[PDB]
């Protein structure tokens, strides 16, 4: 019923580069995002990174592109992504992020 | 329900306190945080507050008067005259979609 996928699987950047990645969950019924893991992971603090420019809302296709600003070093992380529908359906579909120096 | 801001006073004097009272926290919020001005800048951030972690992190803006609480209320203290002006709050939720809103307060 519900499908969730993430733009480029497994990640890997540059520290001082930025990070994009578009998620994309449809289903029957009303289906939401659950970022809450994304955020603690890389929004510690409240703040203005992470963009996320959902192309095709809708309420049953739920498409967006997340643009994670400035990676630092330390920030390497696997992290799940969540889409509910209303039935009470749930999908983790997980995914990482992996930054390196340049030099 | 449209998150709101009231300032208490409206006019406040110099080296009194003003507090921005918010009145339409939603639900499934991950957190907030204020910036000084206008538009949501992160150059002119006063601070941020993540529920969960329940931890807040000063950021550029903060002159260590602020006093934000999990309500998202802000309380600046010993105010002085370059604090005057408006102060976007913006929360963040799990789904992503975020929730501007603008309040202000003039000192004399």
């Amino acid at each position: 019923k519900i499908e969730l996928t993430v733009s480029p699987e497994n990640i890997t950047v540059y520290e001082g580069e930025d990070v994009k990645f578009t998620v994309t969950a449809k289903s029957d019924s009303k289906t939401t995002l659950d970022f809450s893991d994304l955020l603690t992971k890389y929004n510690p603090s409240v703040s203005d990174r992470i963009s996320t420019n959902y192309k095709t809302n809708t309420d049953n296709h739920k498409i967006a592109e997340i643009t994670i600003k400035n990676l630092k070093l330390n920030e390497s992380q696997t992290v799940t992504l969540k889409a509910k529908d209303d039935s009470g359906n749930v999908v983790e579909k997980t995914f990482t992020i992996t930054v390196q120096k340049k030099e | 329900a449209q998150l709101t801001t009231e300032s208490m006073p409206f006019n406040v004097a110099e080296g009194k306190e003003v507090l921005l009272l918010v009145h339409n926290l939603p639900q499934q919020l991950f957190g907030y945080s204020w910036y000084k001005g206008e538009r949501v800048d992160g150059n002119r951030q006063i601070v941020g507050y993540a529920i969960g972690t329940q931890q807040a992190t000063p950021g550029p803006a903060n002159s260590g008067r602020e006093t934000i609480y999990p309500n998202a209320s802000l309380l600046i203290q010993n105010v002085t005259q370059n604090d005057t002006g408006f102060y976007t709050l913006q929360v963040i939720k799990s789904d992503l979609v975020n929730e501007e809103a603008t309040g202000q307060f003039h000192v004399y």
